[PDB]
């Protein structure tokens, strides 16, 4: 028809039938005309009906968009529609404006297309009553900057929002930071001050209930410090940790986290000198999961060149190995 | 012991709760070993002397061939410089040596007191003597192939030391 | 005023101890319960011992039917529970006359705990220290289980236990409620009922009782009755003829 | 043969204090966390549910009754004292009011009939002095939205938030931070989850929250779907996949 | 026929009262040779050896009644050879009186293991 | 101890002993609530232990439970307090 | 009392980021520590 989900039905056929952009000509017609229920708010359709769907089209084309260089066209978009969610309640602002720039880190190819969104809704915020969680978005982009290989410019930022947090009551966001504001201070050759920001973030953690998820997230950092400081004893005690939790989510774990403990459990007992526990890792299927990839294998091929004192085999496993493991 | 422990069945859920901590690392320390926990630390027996219990501590040696040591706990209250420190240091040493063994202590309150009324009089012997015990414990040398069995009336002077886990943890009933 | 347990009044901490007491060394009296909800009954279970030969144990009752179709399980000693008892009983007949309406286990069990709690506040009377699990199967609720306690708390049941076996019990049933989706297992006939809830109390006690050592209430829809001794026989031969 | 106790059991100590209701007060410090909010456009209170069992009913057990229609109460203390008193202010509101002035006794003067139970409760002997502490959150068509404490011996205040129990001060510091009047009921609804969820860590759930509101109307709520003669009840008590939803609610 | 096979029935249940189950009447051998060897006679060992195998689940005139009558009819199976042999397996992982668990101790528990055991390893 | 804080001691003294894929956490945070360091190591440490003499090798969750609910209590206390159930 | 612990909790601060003197800074943190041990619940 013209209400607004029977355009949702329409608009998303028409992205597989056709393209995203053959959908965005229906999607912007919408918007412009099609009379709908309850009051106006762009001369023809509803915003807060309309606008939670419009989070769902923003998804539909934000992965693509990036990719494609289609970018600024999708750039462009969310904020002439930002002005929209204003005329409609303080919490639908706080849901809508929060989740955008997440929505495009879940599949980022362009690091530039998502900068310039997110300037945009620190200063559009603003205009409402919000100056706590402007802040919170600036971690957002200090990611972006951290991934851009720019931890210079992202340590002058980093600070500043660290220091507003602590007497705001932006106490769940604390721990997000210190956690990000450690990587930047490994990187830039900090040893010293990753350990002492992240004993920080320790503190504010156990301040407030978390999920399962975060806590054992800070002990993958807390164990990587200690490879790199040094007591691989101390590195396979919080990995330990990690990976007993994540046997009682079983399946349930995100891919990333999951993995990146199990590469790292398998390197710290081969630098230990407990060669015998990687091939006890490895036979197990409650502490290693289904999963192979290149790293495990890389792992078994260098704790096993090292057992038999095989300078050959540790080549061998560095070279086919390496795009994954290095 | 020179009371047998098959003998005196009957008074049998005491007998197997005492087997159970006593007889098994004893004899075979491997099984605990293989867990990675540790075997047990002191045991106590709490409820009325006179029912017999002092027959089961005697009869739990027989079976093991352990070396029962029988502890008058007034006896380890001299008044000279350290022969009180020494007593306890023999006692462990011996125990040590002629593993397995019982050490049985008799009414715990003078060597295991809480303080007569937090003030001193004599109640300061019973300290010297109760932090001796407590440093064997913590310390590194570690109870497995000795054993120790305190005994009283009570546990209404036992100390809160005592009654922490980790200087006793095994608390056997007289039921 | 005097002191706070030679008469009932305030502790120093905002405590009664009077109250904690009652909780405590009433269900030692060599007895322990559970109640289970069936489809269409409910089934307790209780503990029911005579130490002589000479003492005749029909008298000897700790199951009680308040009514036709009530029953009452009392945790705790015949003086106390008689207290109890004329209460009940009296509450259950007056209701019936004047509003009416046959008694509800809920509203028998939130009248006894606010008269409990004045008997508290008194200082020349003691709370209670029965526990009262009021059974039956209401036509406005189907089969329910509601207990008080003494301190003038009361709270609704799906199934309960008492006595130092409360963890066991619990957890057997726990663990297969969360399996089945159910916390009412599904059967018409009073005979299987009572079977299920014989395998959780077996397991969970650990132990399996005689005839007159036990006494088993089952409520069905409009009346409530005890098992015969030979009828709490049957049923313990009935799973070991499946065995 | 009977009673003869007529001696008081609240006296004066030295220092001008009532035993009684020290000791009272060490009983409600220690009870549950509870609140209660004035959000202008409503009244939300919410307390902690709490389960004796995971086998047991909660819907039997009560931590938040209504007193009057358009009334509730809350309370951090002791849950039998509760009980019995909530019994005796649901009766004296009914038969003194609801066909003598023909409704509901305004909370002010409702808060004073409470007051006065606790005050007979500490004057006489017989009988130890009621050990409890309540918010008493309420509207009246002739004062708007309320909020007031009653205090063990009977002493009451109002307040425009507030929390007792345990853990008070702070959660009346992000109470305090959060709203500052002309508020939706709804977002006192969403700070107060919030304010609760950092006095309350080991496990935290909507579904150990026990929440109602006094700050809406249905045709449920005059007690039938015809034509209007009054206006009814506002209480309303929510269900917990409700709570849930306002959760998820940022 | 049926008669010699009704009195081992109904001396069955005179037995299951005899049995010992409490401090009542008392554990024999006799009755249960008066039952398993004239119900092989009525009938024949393997049949015989299903029958009891269900029986033995509930009393039994004290378990090593039961265990010297089981240690018979085995080898009669072990005998004949074929299904009888793997009749041998089912009957022992049924009921434990000759791998018994009420108590550890005997010969006859013993031999019937080290039998299984050969034939399974061979 | 908070209960990020009881969740790392039983992980710790669980390494120590036998475990397997069943030594669920979830179950204990539930179980226990701020007790102290000294208590919840005790208490860990006492259960591997308690297990091993009822002739048990393996430690489950199912074998810490049964250990902890005879230690806990002999006598039965009917739910928390006075103050609130 | 308090003013000299605000220095001796200042001082645990300066001493951990390895400097050889106090700073400003370290004593406003410090008053942050104390004002929150007064408010306790």
């Amino acid at each position: 028809m013209s209400l607004p989900g029977s355009k949702l039905e329409e608009a998303r056929r028409l992205v597989n039938e056709k393209q995203y952009n053959e959908a965005e000509q229906v999607y912007l017609s919408l918007l412009d005309k099609d009379s709908s229920q309850s009051s106006a708010a762009a001369g023809a359709s509803v915003d807060d009906k309309r606008r939670n769907e419009q989070e769902t089209s923003i998804l539909e084309l934000g992965q693509l968009y990036v990719t494609m260089g289609a970018k600024d066209k999708l750039r462009e978009f969310i904020p002439h529609s930002t002005e929209y969610m204003m005329q409609f309640a303080k919490s639908k602002t706080v849901k809508v404006l929060k989740t955008l720039i997440e929505k495009f880190e879940q599949v980022p190819d362009s690091l530039d297309d998502q900068i310039f969104v997110c300037e945009k809704s620190i200063e559009f915020a603003k205009r409402e009553k919000r100056v706590f969680l402007k802040h919170s978005l600036s971690i957002k982009l200090a990611t972006l900057h951290y991934q851009k290989k720019q931890y210079k410019d992202s340590l002058a930022l980093i600070n500043d929002l660290l220091r507003e947090f602590k007497k705001l009551d932006d106490k769940p966001s604390l721990v997000d930071v210190h956690l990000l504001e450690s990587k930047v201070y490994h990187k830039l050759r900090n040893l010293a001050k990753s350990k002492a920001s992240l004993t920080a973030a320790r503190t504010a953690a156990n301040s407030i209930y978390c999920p399962t998820q975060t806590v054992a997230e800070l002990d993958l950092m807390s164990g990587i410090l200690h490879c790199e400081d040094k007591d691989y004893k101390t590195a396979f005690s919080y990995f330990f940790e990690s990976f007993e939790s994540y046997h009682n989510l079983t399946t349930h774990n995100s891919y990333e986290k999951a993995c990146q403990v199990l590469k790292y459990m398998l390197l710290s007992k081969i630098m230990l000198n407990l060669i015998d526990d990687v091939k006890n890792i490895l036979n197990a299927k409650y502490t290693k999961e289904t999963y192979q990839s290149r790293g495990i294998d890389a792992m078994k091929a260098v704790a096993e060149a090292y057992n038999n004192r095989s300078l050959l085999d540790f080549n061998t496993a560095l070279k086919q190995y390496e795009k994954e493991l290095m | 012991g020179e009371i047998t422990f098959d003998g005196i069945g009957g008074l049998t859920e005491q007998i197997r709760e005492l087997r159970e901590v006593i007889e098994l690392p004893l004899k075979n320390p491997e099984i605990f070993q293989r867990v990675g926990i540790k075997p047990p630390k002191g045991v106590l027996l709490y409820g009325p002397p006179g029912t017999g219990k002092t027959l089961l501590a005697k009869a739990v040696a027989a079976t093991i061939g352990a070396n029962f040591i029988f502890s008058p706990a007034s006896g380890i209250v001299d008044k000279y410089i350290g022969e009180s420190a020494r007593i306890i240091r023999e006692m462990f040493a011996y125990a040590k040596e002629h593993e397995p063994c019982i050490i049985f202590m008799d009414e715990v309150d003078a060597i295991g007191g809480r303080r007569f009324s937090e003030g001193t009089s004599a109640d300061r012997e019973i300290q010297r003597t109760l932090m001796e015990l407590l440093t064997q414990m913590d310390g590194f040398d570690n109870l497995g192939q000795t054993k120790i069995i305190m005994a009283t009336n009570r546990p209404d002077t036992l100390d809160p030391a005592l009654l922490r886990p980790g200087r006793l943890d095994r608390k056997v009933e007289i039921p | 005023a005097g002191y706070d347990r030679h008469i009932t009044i305030f502790s120093p901490e905002g405590r009664l101890y009077q109250v904690e007491y009652a909780f405590k060394a009433t269900n030692q009296t060599n007895i322990n319960s559970l109640a289970v909800r069936g489809k269409d009954c409910t089934v307790v279970i209780s503990q029911k011992k005579v130490p002589d030969k000479l003492l005749d144990p029909t008298t000897v009752s700790y199951i009680f039917c308040i009514s036709r179709t009530i029953g009452m399980v009392v945790n705790g000693p015949i003086p106390d529970a008689r207290n109890a008892a004329l209460r009940a009983k009296a509450e259950a007949a007056e209701f019936r006359y004047k509003y009416g309406y046959d008694m509800p286990c809920d509203v028998l069990a939130k009248r006894m705990a606010n008269l409990s709690q004045i008997y508290t506040q008194r200082a020349y009377m003691r709370p209670l220290g029965v526990i009262l699990t009021f059974v039956s199967v209401d036509e406005e609720l189907g089969p329910s289980i509601y207990k008080t306690d003494p301190a003038g708390y009361y709270v609704g049941y799906k199934a309960t236990a008492t006595g130092p076996k409360q963890q066991e019990i619990t957890t057997n049933l726990e663990n297969h409620f969360k399996k089945s989706k159910i916390d009412h297992i599904n059967e018409e006939s009073w005979e299987k009922v009572v079977e299920f809830a014989i395998t959780h109390m077996i397991d969970a006690l650990g132990t399996e009782f005689s005839k007159n050592d036990l006494e088993v209430g089952v409520a069905t829809k409009d009346k409530f009755f005890t098992l015969s001794a030979e009828n709490i026989e049957e049923r313990l031969v009935a799973i070991a003829e499946q065995d | 043969m009977t009673d003869r106790y007529s001696f008081s059991l609240t006296t004066f100590s030295p220092s001008g204090k009532l035993g009684q209701i020290d000791y009272a007060l060490t009983a409600v410090k220690q009870g549950v966390t509870s609140l209660g909010i004035k959000a202008t456009n409503g009244v939300v209170i919410a307390t902690e549910k709490k389960s004796s069992s995971p086998l047991a009913m909660s819907e039997t057990l009560s931590k938040v009754s209504l007193l009057t229609p358009d009334i509730g109460a809350v309370y951090s203390g002791m849950g039998p004292d509760y009980r019995v008193l909530v019994d005796k202010s649901r009766k004296v509101a009914h038969t003194s009011y609801k066909r003598i002035y023909g409704e509901y006794p305004p909370t002010k003067l409702l808060v004073s009939e409470v007051a006065k139970i606790m005050q007979e409760a500490t004057q006489s002997g017989g009988v130890r002095p009621f050990g409890v502490s309540l918010l008493i959150a309420g509207h009246d068509e002739f004062n708007g939205f309320s909020l007031y404490q009653v205090d063990p011996s009977g002493s009451y205040f109002p307040w425009k938030a507030t929390a007792i129990g345990k853990g008070s001060v702070a959660a009346k510091t992000f109470l305090e931070k959060r709203w500052n009047d002309e508020l939706e009921l709804e977002d006192a609804i969403h700070i107060a989850l919030l304010t609760l969820k950092e006095s309350v860590e080991g496990e935290f759930n909507g579904d150990t929250i026990e929440l109602a509101i006094i700050g809406d109307e249905n045709p449920d709520l005059l007690g039938y779907t015809g034509i209007p003669t009054d206006k009814g009840p506002r209480f309303r008590k929510l269900t917990s996949q409700e709570i849930n939803d306002r959760l998820e609610a940022l | 026929a049926q008669n010699d096979c009704n009195s081992a029935l109904d001396q069955l249940l005179v037995l299951e009262k005899k049995t010992r189950q409490a401090s009542d009447l008392a554990s024999s051998k006799e009755v249960l040779a008066k039952i398993v060897d004239l119900l092989a006679s009525r009938n024949k060992w393997d049949d015989l050896n299903e029958q009891l195998t269900l029986l033995s689940k509930k009393h039994g005139q004290l378990k090593l009644s039961i265990q010297y009558m089981i240690q018979k009819v085995m080898e009669y199976l072990k005998s004949s050879k074929s299904l009888d042999l793997n009749t041998r397996i089912s009957v022992i992982e049924t009921i434990r009186v000759v791998t018994e668990n009420k108590i550890f101790v005997e010969v006859e528990r013993a031999r019937v293991t080290k039998d299984l055991v050969e034939i399974k390893k061979e | 101890r908070d209960r990020r804080e009881r969740r790392l001691i039983f992980g710790t003294i669980a390494s120590k002993m036998s475990l397997a894929p069943e030594a669920d956490l979830d179950s204990l945070i539930i179980r226990n609530d701020s007790l102290s360091g000294a208590v919840i190591a005790a208490i860990m440490q006492e259960a591997g232990l308690r297990a091993v003499r009822k002739n048990r090798y393996v430690i489950l969750q199912s074998d810490l439970e049964e250990a902890y609910a005879t230690q806990v209590k002999t006598d039965n206390t009917v739910d928390k307090f006075d103050f609130y159930k | 009392a308090d003013v000299k612990g605000v220095c001796t909790e200042a001082g645990m601060y300066a001493l951990r980021e390895r400097r050889i003197h106090v700073t400003q800074e370290d004593f406003e943190l410090a008053v942050g520590k104390v004002m929150n041990k007064n408010q306790e619940t």
